Parts: structure tokens; C-alpha cells; sequence
């Protein structure tokens, strides 16, 4: 059993430094910068019809 | 005439049709003040002026206006280094006065004469990363990318304080045979920083090789726009007129930026990208276009300016465009900064696509070039690699990876760890870059030419 | 004088408004409601009414007041309650039967009830005096320097007449100034706009600070008088208990709040708090409250005192600058100010930037920064005094990548992390050494080292000490701690005592949260030398777990360290620390042997 | 690069899963870890 | 004439208008700055005027010159250098002493000073002509004539009178044309309105090689003879790079560069290059520059010539196809031509669209790229031509969905991509597959099969092992190197070896020399001899260390291969790669077993 | 497409029309009424784009009497790659179901490169032979 | 109507479909409001937004937006029947709703669910797979449950 948690381990602190690492910003990143650019299109218009 | 009304940064003028765009008037307040502005927008019968100087307090039959007749030019003088300034084309710092020889308008073409002959002398900072990975010129503009968290006025003082004890060696070298001026204009940044830049530049040398132009944050917006331009005409004259390469250190750019966006906001324009003006690709261009050699081909305007991001993003409108106009990108990175890294600068985007221009091979080596984009290749498979060692570990990577990774190591800690007013020569600093090479073998280096290193290893 | 064009929501249009500049005060109706004039189109003026125009007619009066929309500065304005654009809350309360004003309801902003007595200078009539000398004086604390009367900035002129000792009110005049006949009368307050940054001798870099009395401020990054802060928010649970614990255990000599735009559970906290509480230095008459000046607003209040309300502050803190005193301006919040910009622009229909804050924004930070900061103040004699700004600025989009924060950041040049999960668990400050920083250090720790500490040498081991930590405490959760050396096990050793004692301190115990800034640099002075010694003494032949045994009675001590009091013979140096070190001497030579 | 519109919804549900599945990843290494040594200790005697 | 009515920014109303065409071009005030007519409201002509305005008086002289804003086309567009609004640059510098453009200078639009010689045509006395024949040509150069004069197009007749051979200047005439009496006198120049296309006899199929000369382009997706492309990036693309290489390799017989709004030093590169440099078919004296010709304008320099650049080069492009030429133009940035609509948008107050860019944008750049393409001369002797546009443009900071970026690949029908991860490696200009793509590759390969290569049988296997690749490098990423299976292996080594030894144009001695499409073809050879042999040797069992080690000099070979110049054997075949296919041969034998 | 409905109705054609691309169609709608009073909606393509799109399908279908028809196949280009933009969005919602094109498959080099998971067509039991 | 109509008539629509079912109610009849879809019927009111000259401040969808599609949902419901005879008469409005900002928390989807008291989901990704409707039970709600429930365990049930 012993030799078999052995192999079992490495993939398992490979995985948590995974999701950390490359996920987690990736998600972010991608999230906020077209959160940024929708809201633009949408002020721009009300300041045309203002004109 | 008299004043009309007064909507924001905008003035109201009633009056007749006579004066001409940009023509000078003078605002006399009932306090008896006068306060500058220029026309900004004409029509008959009526005027819309930016006022300079305040922006309220401005009233109606008891206010009164006196036309100039001189649309806005620079009093430019040549015998300005030393001299106190202040950003409004006159020192209210009542420091040594300004003199005219000539005024040099700021419009972006007075008689305006740019390189037809593209730079080719290299001028060093004394830093390593600056120098080797991108290289400085007669005419280089390079943005330096600062943060909120990044103290942007302690490396914008340490390039610019240890580029004036490099630059004489250079000239016995026979790299120049011309004066060099440092132009420093500080537009509406704190009192904190302005004290300190002064500071900086009489313990390395003194105030008496650089200008000063002062401008403060409380001055307005409209004020901190036509302080680059004052720094324009400074630079310009003393290359065109008396044949000296002119330094300039912009700072901040960022903050001259905010400054257009405010006339767009309380003005009727409808602004572009991200509430950045639509016509925000002109007003920035006009402080670049005004570089390179000047007529004479011994006389040069160089630029380095200081951008400080707010957000620290590279979509921000501001880091981009700067960067496409702009012949390099010098990146400075928070994390080598927490680190203990001084200067902390990450070269891993740092790239001049004018890279041939940024070097030289007649007062530094030819090798320069070469070795450069071979350390540059290698630190960014060096990054690639330590993002692997965190997620995989050190049980899959390879035996290559592992030179990357320790490359990557030695290359921070002693090539861009330099002292506070420890200067490298560009030779020097090839034996050092050598000494980063030399761990990899003969098969790993396979890029580069086989006469260049079997000749230098 | 102008008669009422429009009424459109609280904005309020005039015409036959001539001579009217761009921030006049006016006075809307009959009723007499506060205004001031934003824009001017044509004969028309374009008012901002702060208070209700209901029953507002049009036809109704306008009333110019005939200078712009100024703030008093004088004798009277500690231990009062105010409005964002200064009216005593107070004198309300008396009146009114209501805590705050309602509409109709303007007063003076410096009571006139009160007397206070006048002493004259130095100067006597026939004297030529200047701009900022003082004429004067008036006395009314013990605790703290008074209110000193300085001449009108930008004034000049010969004193026709100078008013004798005595008592007179701050109404009543009590100069009268000959420059071009008679210049006009002074009287014992001085109007100022809040708009315009009042004059001093010169301004100049911080290099001094002063008491803070709390242990992290000083420890981990000092704090220093003539600063630029930032500090964030929490909304109330947290907020709410670093300002109260800055503004007590802080002896600076006087101290302005600012609340912007709060809950309003937070203003009724710190009025009620503040004159049941105890110096930290001695004197009653409400001790702290006696050197404390509030400005206290409420999101509720009108929108232009919202916006005014650090203005306001800023010439407050800036005028006191000018007698020669420290002053902690302390802020809270920036992202509430902001919020008004905002309102106020889509009122007027102004286009703004990012996020839907206007443009204003970016520079009247900038402007708002530079107000505050270190100054040779402005008198015949010449002092120094010093202003300090610590604003909080909150989420303002449930981050703090919004502009509001990501502008300020950038001007300032100090940041101190707070920590949600300890101060949820109420450990009040407990500032992260990980997110924070300070471009003040170099400066400031060399003028600690002039003034007797070995300062420079505590402060940066320390912060060291604790990075060092996060990364040796990986290589215990992955490969073991069984297989590290004793060295490595030290440095975590000595970084939890550096954590327990500065950064978890209870500001809920005056025996635990109140020291002296040489006290606390005597509790750290002790935690190095250990450091070192435990390191020296496990190469030479020790262990951990014998280590641990030999060192005892000073690893006891230092543990114990916050628990003592502030003196033990003086403030400056405790008896105690000073003999602790030969102890651990002592304790050295018998644990390494 | 990646859609202006609506890439919210499929992005907000990403990220909660992200440091959800770390937390729940971290529990399972504990687990892994808390048996290990144990299991070294006995195998040894 | 006119008399200004208001200037209101770059924006000028004038009235006293009762007519003008269309983007009129006028001569406005005392200074005579450019302007075109965009609107006209009521009497009053708004009028922009885009040469930099600080000092127009209202009232000032509005001249109309009565046509459009047009190019001239004649002898002298070779060699000499001229802006977006046709002036020449040199003759600025002589007479201004201001090398670029000051405010306020009027200079003809060609250079009447430099005398040509004339020889006539096929077409004497008594003969009809038509527009776009050959009337007769000009020396310009050493090897050719480049300006074959041409009838202009809407003109018509029978000559008069032929000049005869000699030399004359350009404002003499030289031609006299029967229709109605004396339709006219016809000089060496000719006028066209540039927002009118050419008219062509017919387009034709694009089908014919476009030989760039660089192995990037000619390995992954070549262009076509008759092409659009687009091609994005941000600084430190190499876009500066690739024209410069362009115009050096180019086999078309006109190279027209456009410097939409530069650095200017960009420009002051380029043009001392070409001289400097030797060309690949030969060049007696400024050989490159013989056929080039600069459209170079910076970054403030005129809005109008910015804005121009892309239609007075285009009709330059068109004129040359007319003569029988094949263009390659090259286009630098179209973003930056963006930009000066962004502006001109704002500044009249018509609405835009997203980004503050107007909407108009999208007609504008598909205009430009249909008068492109290949086709048959107007004009009676009839040739084949061709305009081939390589268009570059910008992200707005990683954002590919940006009008400019979205509505150039919506017209084209090539896309080349950049990526920024691999030009921080050095392998600028960098494309893929996942990026990019040819509609021309598939008729393009049947060409080159034709010419000599294998080219379309290793273009396919070329493409799956890119594909590939990026794939199997996520599962290197995120699982480790543990996953993999030995072939897969295989496919990530000859991957990173491709990036290299293409896309990378950086130096290491020298920038790297002409590689042809024979080059470009034997570079396959070795690279997908390499893999196939490889993994069929990890399949019949082997080691990855015996092969990867074994390949070692074959790959610093290929690498280092493009440094040297073309032809070491031949350009066919080099002996130096022949060599190779050897290596390979007898090292998967000795793996085997 | 009044073409397309002579010969369908009149002599019973069976018409097949082909409008491509519907892109360049749209794009005109944003570039007309910045003059008119008239003025564009949802980011700043007409909010009355759908009334124009009406006016092509309007003479689209199965024609009275059983004379002939008109099948009509237009080409839409999504220009940002995204559905969610406005020139997928308004056309889907009159239009019955949609293909939807395959981005990916088209690297690989595939042709025809469509994708049927976003492609579904609701009245299809009904409508066959 | 087709979407090729007059969009004057778009509009009208829904009233006329109201006013038929409420006649109906008053009747003393129980009838069935089928809409389909409410979305497209917002568009319209949309489309003319844009051609009168008037100003969105919705994404380009009208502010008058809310009060109309909220006033017309509220004439749906069981009610006695109007006039002295004395019935009774319902009218159950079953609505489809869909997208129209693109997102889903664009303000047509934002208004409907707040004056709506059932949602029985429907998800696009399962539906694909063949599942229709495949009902998303988190954003799924119902009011009615107890009195309905109530009214089913008498009718023999154990439903709940």
C-alpha cells in the first residue's frame, strides 16, 4: 500500500499547485478585462444621445 | 471685452471678433489679479478660453479683459541650466529669470528639423539592463512603466543621475564631442517629490548641469499641459542653435495624460477608449515627434519619459500607445522590487523594435547586439521554466530546464543588482554577461552563430 | 438682487446675476437656503442648492452674501461637532431639537456666544506687520497649544488699531488695518475659501514624526507627521476601531476628523466616545475631545458638504500648521468624497471617466495631497508644524482595482494592509508585512538613529525575519521539520514572538495597545538579540528542545513584553529592557556550554 | 481573444469552481499526507 | 474670397460659399494651410483645416483652388521623397530650413525643376489615343524607365501635335489633343481626385506567385500576386523589419512605402537603408531605393497627410498597374490612419461608433482594399499588373476585437498573426496557425509543385505538427512531462526548433539573409525528415536521449543556414542541406537495432 | 428578392436566393441616421435594425395558391466571433434555428467546417417529406 | 403577428390579446393567455424607441420599458367576474421569455423575473443533448406552492 501512496502522492501535489498557479489568474484576468470594455460601449452611447 | 459666463476649465467670453486663435489674454479679476489663458475656440462675436492659471473667481461687468495680441511662444534662452523655472513660462518660484533670444512656439512645427539620419551613438545609463538588453541613442525615446506600489521617483532619478557620470567617459571615448544638457520638468506632482528630485541631482553632481521647470498640483490642469511644452522648446533650441545633446526627463507623463482627459469631461467632446479622449493620439504625439537628431547632425533631443500606471495593466490606454510611438519599452517589475532587487527591472517584455538604431559598434561592440538577444532568449525560456517547477516539480523536468533555471536566478541577483552610485561600462558589463552564458554548453547555444562563440564563451 | 429662473431638481437657475464669481456664496429665497455657483451662462447663474427648494417659487429673491463660500478659522474650534462646509451640529441641538440641520436652518460657523480672551503680540500700533505674524494669541487650553491669532494671509499694512487684553467675542473686531485708508476691520477668526490652499513659508519633505502610540504603526513601517496614507476600509467593523484607537493613543497636538460620508453609526461613536475616554499623557475637560476638532458627515447630509467636507479639513489642519503644531488629519473615506464628484456631475449633466467617476477625480487628489505634508509655518518667530494625512479609502465596486483607490495609491507613498480574519476575531491594528509598504523608511530611520535608537538596524531585520518565515514554513509542510536544522527552526522560533507581541496587540487594553515609540523599539531591541544568540549557540552545540529549556526566564520576558507599563522610572527608558540584557548575556555562556 | 459580451456568466462560474476545487484538493492532500506519515513509521518497525 | 466666419479647434466655418465639390482643397488664410471641404451648413462651409493652427484670425482670406484634394502622376515619383499631401520633402528643406514641415509653408506638388527626357510613342500624328496608353515614356532610372506616360483616364482625341525626343520640364507642353476644336494642351503630368479608383480593363485571377523573400511567410502561408493581407502585433513586432526586408527581396517592380504616423527616425532609417544596401536582381546607385518611393509622414505632422496616406498611395499603386508594373505596397500602420478619423470624428461633432471611432470606418478600408488586386492595364497595348497590400495594424492591448483589428479581417482574406510570448523569446514576427490563415495556400502550393518543391505534401504535415504542438504543451503545463507518449515527445522538439529557424529574423552576427522558397522547401525537408524517422524508431523501440543527441550538428546547421547567403551548391538545392537527408538516413538504421 | 417573387409567383419558380454577406447590409444601418433624427440603439447599431432585417425576410416564403416559392439562404459573418454581438443576435431570434460554423474544425483544415452542437433547427419533425 | 408587420401593430398585439382573455374572464370563462415571446414584443417597443427620438437608457431599449411590461403581466390572474350574475373567471398567462441584451442580466430578463411569481427553467447546453425543457431548479421559484399544494391534497394527491 505503501508503494502505491507513494505513487499516489506526486500527482496530487502536483494538482495543487495547478489550480494556484496558472487557474486562478487566468480566470481573473479574462473577467475583469471584459467587464472593462462592456461597460464602455454601453457609457459612450448615452453620452452620443446627450449630444 | 468682459467676461460672459464661465462653465468649468471653459471661459465664456463676450466680445468681438478680432483676436486669433491661441492669442493671449489676460483676465483681470476685481482683486486686480491677471491670470493668463489663450483662445481656445472662436467664433464671431464670442470666445471660449482655457485659462491657465485657476479656473473660478471669474465674474462678469466687473471683470474686465486685455488682449495680448501674441499668440503663446516660449521665451527660449540658452543659458537657462542652472536657473529656477516654474511651468507657466516664467519662474514664480522667483528664481533667476528666463531671457528670449528667440520664442519658440510649442504648436508641434515651429521650424521644426528631425532626423532625415537615424541615430547610431550609443549613450549608457551606467545600468546593465538598460543598456545591454535595449540600448540607448541620440534620439531613443523609452517609456519607463512604474507603479502605485514601484517608487517611480527614486529610479527616474537613478537613471538620470547616473547617466551624466557615464556620458563624459563616453565623450573621451569619442562617442560625443558636444555638451550635454539634462532639461528635468516636474509637472503637477507633489511638493514631497519635487523637494526630493532636487535633492537627488545636487548630491550626485549639482543643479547647475540641469533645468528646472517647478509646477505644482494645486496649479491647474490646463497649467501641467503646457509644462512638457515649455521643456520642448528648452530642448530644441540648445540642439539646433549650439549643437549639444539635450536629455530630457519627463515627469510625470501619466499625469499630463489626466490632464486631457479633464477637457473632455467638462467639455461637450465625447471621449474615445475607456473615457480617454478621441484626439488623445495627437496631444501625446506632439512631445514625441520632437525628437531625434537636430539640423547640424551634432546637436540631438533624446527623450526618457516617466509613466507611472495606475491600475498596472497593460490595457490601459496610456502604457499602449505610448509604446507603439516609442522606439523601446522598459518595464519595471513590483515583484523584483519585494524582492531586494535595486534596480528591479524585468526585461522578460522589455523590447525596441528599432533595436539596430538603440545600438552602436563604433564606441561600444559589435558583439552588443548579438549577445543581447541571446540572453534575452535564454531568461525567457528561464521564466517558462519556473512556472514548471512550481506546478510539476522538479520529478519531469528535463536536463535542459534545469541550466534555464538556474540561469534565470544567477541573471537577477548579480546582473541587475548594482550599487546606488555604482556605474558599469558597456564593456564591463559584456564580461559579465559572458560569466551568465558560460554555464551552458556548446549544443544549448546552437542559435547563435558558431564564429561568435567559439571566439568569446 | 437675481430673481429665480429655474428650479430643476435641487439645481437652481438666476438670472440678473452680474458681478456674481464662479464660487460665490449666495443665499437662495427667502428662506435663506446655503448655495454657491458652479457655472454662469450668460446672465444666468447656475446654482447648486444643497438644501430642499420645495415651496422655492420662481420669481422668489436671490441674495448675494458678496464674497465666495469661505470657512473661519479662530479661537473655538476644538471640542465642537460640525457640518462638511463647518456649522456647529451642536448649537442645533440647543436650538432646534434636532441633531442635525434641516432645511431653512443656516447659523454662523463659529459660535458668538463664546468669549474668549485676547492677548495681544509683539507687535504695537505704528508697527508695520506682515503677512501671518503674530498679533496674537488667545488662551484657552492647558492640555495643548491654543488658538495663536495670526494677521490675514496675503495682508499687509501698518495696525491703526490694536485692541488691549481682555475679553471680546469672535465676532466683535478687534484690529483694524491701515493700508489704502482704512483696509477694512479684522476681527479675531479669519475667512479663508476652502477651494485655495492657505500660504505658509515654505513647504519641505517630512523627516519628523511623533508619537503614535501605537506599537505596528512604528514597528513594522513608522508613521510619520507630514505624510500621505492610505488605509483601508471595512465599513464599521473594522473601520471604525483603527480610527478611534489612532485619534486616542496619538499625542499629536491636535487632531482634525474627517468623516465624509459615513454610516452614521460611525459618527455617533466617535462624538460620544471621545470626552469619556482617558489621556494617554494626563488632564481632564473631556481629555481627548479638548485636542480634537470633528467634521463629521453622514452619507444623509447634503451632497456638497459631502464633497466639501475634506476641503473644509484640509484648511483646518493647514491653519493650525501655521501656529506651529503636529496635526493627524484623519480621513475616512475618499471613495465616499468621490462618491459626491459623481452625484454632483449627473446633476449637471457633466460627462465623466471611468466607472462613472468624473475626470475632477485624478487631479483633485493631487491638489488635496500636496495641501498636506511638513511646513516651516508662517510667523515672525517661525516654528514647525506638520500635517498628516491618513485617508481610508474603501471598496467603492467590491475591489480596490476602482479609480478612487488606484489613483490615490500611486501620490501616497505608504501602504498598511490590514487583515480581515484577525480583525473580525477584534485584533485592532493588525497590519500585514506582506502587502505593505513605506517610501519613508530610509529617511526617517536615519533620524531615529541621530536621536538615540538603534533603530535602522531593528526595523529592517524585522521585516527580514518575518518573510523569511512564510518561506521556511513551506519546506515544514512538504518535506518536514525533522529534517531541517535547529537554525531554520529558530527563525520561525523568533518570527511568532515578532507576530504575538506588535501585531497582535488589543487596542481594548491601554496595558497592551499604549507604549511609547522608545518603548517599542526596547521591546524589539530584545527579540534580535536572542535572534542572533539562539542561531550562535545551536552551532556551537545546542538543539532545539534544549534550547528551548536554557533560555527560559528571557524567553518568558519577552512574551511578556506588551504587558508592562510605559515608564519604569522614565518613558523613554525602561529600567527593565536595559538589565535584560545582561541577563541574556549571562544566559548565553550558560546554554551554549 | 475571447467574447465582449457574456463571457460573465461562464467566467463567474469558473473561478468559484477554481478555489473551490483548491480548497477541496487541499483537504484531500491533507488526508494523503496525514496517512503517509504514518504508514512510514509502522513499515520501518 | 471666403471670409472665416469662427475656428473652433482644427475646425473652420467660413461663409461667402456658394458652391465647392467635395473635399474641395482650399488654401486657407494668409499662411495657406491645407483644407479640405468635409460639410457645408447653410452659407458657411465648414472647412477643416489639419495643418497645426495657433495663430488664424477670423476674417483671414479662404482661397479655393476648385477641384478635390488630389495626387499628381508623372515623371519624378521615383528617388524623391514627398508627403501624404503630395509635397516634396526636399524641396521643403532647402528653402525653409526646416527639414520637416513648419506651420504655414506652400510648396507645387511635384518637382518642375528636374528636366526628363521624352521620347515618343507608337502612337504619332493623325493616330487616336485613349486613357491609359502609352504615349511615350521617361528615364528615371539606370535598368528601366519607370514613368510610362500615360493619357489620363476621361481624356480622349487624336494628336495634333507629338513632341518630339529631347528634353523638356514638366510644366512645358508636350501634347496637343484634337476633340471639339483644342480640347486642352497636356502636360508630363497629369492630375487625378484621389477618392476616386481607377479604372481598370478587368481583374484577373490571383493565382501567381508573390515572393516576399522571407521564409516565414513562404513556409507557413504565402501571399498572392493580386493578395490583401492583415497582419496585428504591438512594439517589438518587427514590423519596421519586414518592410525593410520587404522591399530589398521584393520581385515586384514598384515598392510604395506608407508612413502613416511614425516614429521618425523609422523614417530616417529606411530611407539611408535602401542606398546603403544591394539589391537581389542588382541596383546601380541607391540600389533599392531605385524602386522605392517614400510616402513618410510622422506622428503630429499633418492630419490630412496622415489621413491622405492611404489613398495617394493606392492611386500611386494604380497608375503603375495601369503602366504594366506589378506593386507590392506596403502599408504602415492602418491604425494609425484609424486614429486620425477618431479625431476628425470628434472635432465636427458627427456621432461615432464603439471605441469613439465613427462607423464610417468599416466603408473606408474596404474601399481601399477592392481597387487591389491583379488585372489587365487600361490602355490599348494592354499588360498585367498587379497591387498587392499588405496592411499592418495594432491591438488595443492583447484585444484583437477592436474595430480597427475586426474590420480589416473582415475585407481580407489573408490573416498573419503576431503573438506576444514568442517575440519576448526573439522570434519576431511570429506566426502560427491558430491565428492565421490563406485562402491562397491551397492554389498557391499547386503552383509551386509545378516550379520545382514538394512544397504541398510537406505544407500539410507542416500544419498538424503546429497544431499539435500547442495542444500537447498545455498537457507540459498544467499535468507535467509525465502524461506524454514518446511520439508526442517527438512533436514538441521539432516544434520549438520550427519557431526558430523561421520566425526569428533577428541577427546574431548579421540579420538574416534571403531565403527563397527552394531555401524555405529544403528547411522542410530536414525538419520532417527528422520527425518521421524519429518516431518510427521510438516505435520499433529506441531512446529519445540516442535520437535527440545523435540530430545535434544538423540542427545548429539549419539554424545558422539563413545567416549564409543563398546559393552553396545552388539556391535549388544547397549542398549543405543535401548532406543532411544522408545523416538522418544512417543514424535511424543504428537506433533500430 | 421582388425579382425572386415575379418569377415565383408568376411562373412558378422554385427560387433559391443567396444575399451574402448580411454583415456589410448591417453596417450600413450604423453608418446611415448619424444625420437623421432618427438616432442608433444598442451600441450603436440601430435599435429599428430589426425593422430593416424584417423587410428582407418579408418576401421570403411559401407563396398563396401553391405558386412556386422563395427558400432564401443568407451569409452572416460574426465579426468579434462572438454570438452575443448584434449581428447574430437580432437575425436568430426571427430566423428558425441556425447553423453555426466551427472555428476549430477549420485549423485541422476540415471542409465543410461546421459544428452541429450550436446548430438546431425546432420545426423539423413537422416541416419533412 | 410575424416579426414583418408594422411594428405599430407588434405593439399592439399583447393589449388586444388582454383585453380578449379579461372579456373572457368577465364572462365567466377560464381561459389561457399563451404569449410567445414577450422579449420580441420589447424589441418593438424598442424599435420605435429609436424612431420617434426618444431616450434609452436600458441598453438601447427604452426607460419606459419597466412600467409597460409590468402594467400589462398585472391583468393576468383569477378573479370574480365583473357584473351582478355572479362567476367566476381566470385568466393564467404563460409568457415565454428570452435574451434580447445578450446577456442575462440585461434589463428585459432583470424585469421579468422580479413581477413574475413562477420560473420553471430551461437550460440551452442539455436541451442540445435532447432533454427539453431542462429546468434549472436554482433559478426556479414558485409562490403558489402552498395553496396550490393545499388544494391538490384534497383532491387526492400527496403531491408535496
Amino acid at each position: 500500500a505503501f508503494i502505491i501512496l507513494d505513487e499516489v502522492i506526486k500527482v496530487t501535489n502536483r494538482r495543487v499547485n495547478a489550480i494556484e498557479h496558472v487557474i486562478i489568474p487566468r480566470t481573473e484576468n479574462t473577467i475583469a478585462y471584459i467587464n472593462s470594455e462592456l461597460d464602455e460601449l454601453d457609457r459612450e452611447e448615452f453620452y452620443r444621445l446627450k449630444k | 471685452n468682459t467676461v460672459s459666463g464661465v462653465n468649468g476649465p471653459l471661459v465664456i467670453l463676450e466680445k468681438v471678433k478680432f483676436p486669433r486663435y491661441n492669442e493671449i489674454v489676460n483676465l483681470t479679476l476685481p482683486d486686480g489679479t491677471v491670470r493668463q489663458g489663450q483662445v481656445l475656440e472662436i467664433r464671431g462675436d464670442r470666445a471660449i478660453v482655457q485659462v491657465f492659471e485657476g479656473t473660478s473667481g471669474i465674474d462678469v461687468k466687473k471683470t474686465t479683459v486685455e488682449f495680448t495680441g501674441e499668440s503663446l511662444r516660449i521665451p527660449v534662452s540658452e543659458d537657462m541650466l542652472g536657473r529656477i523655472f516654474d511651468g507657466s513660462g516664467r519662474p514664480i518660484d522667483n528664481g533667476p529669470k528666463v531671457f528670449a533670444e528667440d520664442y519658440l512656439d510649442i504648436n508641434g512645427s515651429p521650424i521644426n528639423p528631425y532626423a532625415r539620419i537615424y541615430p547610431e551613438e550609443m549613450i549608457s545609463t551606467g545600468v546593465s539592463a538598460i543598456d545591454t538588453m535595449n540600448s540607448i541613442a541620440r534620439g531613443q525615446k523609452i517609456p519607463i512603466f512604474s507603479a502605485s506600489g514601484l517608487p517611480h521617483n527614486e529610479i527616474a532619478a537613478q537613471i538620470c543621475r547616473q547617466a551624466g557620470l557615464v556620458r563624459p567617459t563616453k565623450d573621451v571615448h569619442d562617442g560625443h564631442e558636444e555638451n550635454f544638457s539634462i532639461v528635468f520638468a516636474a509637472m503637477g506632482v507633489n511638493l514631497e517629490t519635487a523637494r526630493f528630485f532636487k535633492q537627488d541631482f545636487e548630491e550626485n553632481g549639482s543643479l547647475e548641469r540641469t533645468s528646472l521647470f517647478l509646477n505644482l498640483a494645486n496649479d491647474p490642469t490646463i497649467e501641467r499641459i503646457i509644462t512638457p511644452r515649455l521643456a520642448l522648446t528648452t530642448a530644441e533650441y540648445l540642439a539646433y542653435q549650439t549643437e549639444r545633446h539635450v536629455l530630457t526627463i519627463l515627469t510625470d507623463m501619466s499625469s499630463y495624460a489626466d490632464a486631457l482627459r479633464e477637457v473632455s469631461a467638462a467639455r461637450e467632446e465625447v471621449p474615445g477608449r475607456r473615457g480617454y479622449p478621441g484626439y488623445m493620439y495627437t496631444d501625446l504625439s506632439t512631445i514625441y515627434e520632437r525628437a531625434g537628431r537636430v539640423e547640424g547632425r551634432n546637436g540631438s533631443i533624446t527623450q526618457i519619459p516617466i509613466l507611472t500606471m495606475p491600475n498596472d495593466d497593460i490595457t490601459h490606454p496610456i502604457p499602449d500607445l505610448t509604446g507603439y510611438i516609442t522606439e523601446g519599452q522598459i518595464f519595471v517589475d513590483r515583484q523584483l522590487h519585494n524582492k531586494g532587487i535595486y534596480p528591479p527591472i524585468n526585461v522578460l517584455p522589455s523590447l525596441s523594435r528599432l533595436m539596430k538604431s538603440a545600438i552602436g559598434e563604433g564606441m561600444t561592440r559589435k558583439d552588443h547586439g548579438d549577445v543581447s538577444n541571446q540572453l534575452y532568449a535564454k531568461y525567457a525560456i528561464g521564466k517558462d521554466a519556473a512556472a514548471m517547477k512550481a506546478v510539476v516539480g522538479e520529478e519531469a523536468l528535463s536536463i535542459e530546464d534545469k541550466l534555464s533555471l538556474e540561469f534565470l536566478e544567477k541573471f537577477e541577483k548579480t546582473f541587475i543588482t548594482q550599487g546606488a552610485y555604482e556605474d558599469r561600462t558597456v564593456f564591463e558589463s559584456l564580461d559579465q554577461a559572458w560569466s551568465l552564458l558560460r554555464i551552458y554548453p556548446k549544443e544549448m547555444l546552437n542559435r547563435i552563430s558558431p564564429k561568435i562563440l567559439d571566439e568569446f564563451y | 438682487y437675481g430673481a429665480i429662473y429655474s428650479v430643476s431638481g435641487p439645481v437652481v437657475i438666476a438670472e440678473n446675476m452680474i458681478g456674481c464669481a464662479m464660487y460665490e456664496l449666495v443665499k437662495v429665497g427667502h428662506d435663506n437656503l446655503v448655495g454657491e455657483v458652479i457655472r454662469i451662462d450668460g446672465d444666468k447663474a447656475t446654482i447648486q442648492v444643497y438644501e430642499e427648494t420645495a415651496g422655492l417659487t420662481v420669481g422668489d429673491p436671490v441674495l448675494r452674501t458678496g464674497k465666495p463660500l469661505s470657512v473661519e478659522l479662530g479661537p473655538g474650534l476644538m471640542e465642537t461637532i460640525y457640518d462638511g462646509i463647518q456649522r456647529p451640529l451642536k448649537a442645533i441641538k440647543e436650538e432646534s431639537q434636532s441633531i442635525y440641520i434641516p432645511r431653512g436652518i443656516d447659523t454662523p460657523a463659529l459660535d458668538r456666544t463664546i468669549k474668549w480672551q485676547f492677548t495681544p503680540g509683539k507687535f504695537q500700533v505704528g508697527d508695520h506687520i506682515s503677512g501671518g505674524d503674530i498679533y496674537g494669541s488667545v488662551f484657552e487650553n492647558s492640555l495643548i497649544s491654543s488658538h495663536k491669532i495670526l494677521l490675514p494671509p496675503r495682508s499687509r499694512g501698518t495696525i491703526t488699531w490694536i485692541a488691549p487684553a481682555g475679553e471680546y467675542t469672535l465676532d466683535e473686531k478687534i484690529l483694524e488695518v491701515e493700508f489704502d485708508g482704512k483696509k477694512s476691520d479684522f476681527t479675531l477668526y479669519h475667512t479663508w475659501p476652502v477651494r485655495v490652499p492657505r500660504p505658509v513659508t515654505e513647504k519641505l519633505s517630512a523627516d519628523y514624526p511623533l508619537l503614535t502610540g501605537q506599537r505596528v504603526l512604528d514597528a513594522l513601517f513608522p508613521c510619520v507627521q507630514g505624510g500621505t496614507t492610505c488605509i483601508p476600509g471595512a465599513f464599521g467593523c473594522g473601520k471604525t476601531v483603527i480610527s478611534q484607537s489612532l485619534s486616542k493613543y496619538s499625542n499629536s497636538d491636535a487632531i482634525i476628523y474627517v468623516g465624509c460620508g459615513e454610516r452614521g453609526n460611525e459618527m455617533a461613536e466617535v462624538l460620544m466616545e471621545f470626552p469619556e475616554l482617558y489621556t494617554e499623557m494626563s488632564g481632564t475637560k473631556e481629555p481627548i475631545m479638548k485636542r480634537t476638532t470633528l467634521v463629521a458627515n453622514t452619507s444623509n447630509m447634503p451632497v456638497a458638504a459631502r464633497e466639501a467636507s475634506i476641503y473644509t479639513g484640509i484648511t483646518l489642519a493647514e491653519y493650525f500648521r501655521d501656529q506651529g503644531k503636529n496635526v493627524s488629519m484623519i480621513a475616512d473615506s475618499s471613495s465616499r468624497w468621490a462618491e459626491a464628484l459623481r452625484e454632483i456631475s449627473g446633476r449637471l449633466g457633466e460627462m465623466p471617466a471611468d466607472q462613472g467617476f468624473p475626470a475632477y477625480l485624478g487631479a483633485k487628489l493631487a491638489s488635496f495631497y500636496e495641501r498636506a505634508g511638513k511646513a516651516v509655518a508662517l510667523g515672525s518667530p517661525d516654528r514647525t508644524g506638520s500635517v498628516s494625512i491618513v485617508a481610508a479609502v474603501s471598496p467603492a465596486g467590491g475591489d480596490f482595482s476602482d479609480p478612487v483607490t488606484t489613483a490615490t495609491l500611486g501620490i501616497t507613498q505608504v501602504f498598511w494592509g490590514l487583515d480581515k480574519k484577525l480583525a473580525q476575531r477584534k485584533h485592532f491594528p493588525s497590519i500585514n508585512t506582506s502587502v505593505s509598504y513605506s517610501k519613508y523608511t530610509n529617511v526617517l530611520n536615519k533620524f531615529y538613529d541621530s536621536n538615540y535608537p538603534e533603530f535602522p538596524v531593528l526595523r529592517d531585520r524585522m521585516k527580514e525575519i518575518l518573510s523569511n518565515a512564510e518561506e521556511l514554513e513551506q519546506v515544514v509542510q512538504l518535506v518536514g521539520k525533522s529534517a531541517l536544522s535547529d537554525s531554520d527552526k529558530i527563525t520561525l522560533d523568533v518570527a511568532t514572538l515578532i507576530k504575538e507581541d506588535f501585531l497582535q496587540q488589543n487596542g481594548y487594553s491601554t496595558y497592551d495597545a499604549f507604549c511609547p515609540i522608545w518603548k517599542t523599539f526596547d521591546m524589539m531591541r530584545a527579540f534580535i538579540s536572542y535572534h542572533d544568540e539562539a542561531q550562535k549557540a545551536v552551532a556551537n552545540g545546542a538543539n532545539w528542545s534544549k534550547l528551548a529549556d536554557s533560555t527560559g526566564d528571557v524567553k518568558h520576558a519577552v512574551s511578556s513584553s506588551k504587558f508592562f507599563e510605559p515608564s519604569r522610572g522614565e518613558k523613554e527608558v525602561h529600567g527593565e529592557f536595559e538589565k535584560l540584557l545582561s541577563t541574556m548575556q549571562e544566559r548565553f555562556a550558560e546554554s551554549t556550554d | 481573444v475571447f467574447p465582449t459580451r457574456m463571457t460573465l456568466g461562464l467566467m463567474k462560474t469558473k473561478l468559484k469552481g477554481a478555489n473551490q476545487g483548491y480548497s477541496l484538493l487541499k483537504r484531500k492532500s491533507e488526508a494523503l499526507t496525514k496517512r503517509f506519515r504514518d504508514i512510514t513509521k509502522r513499515i520501518d518497525d
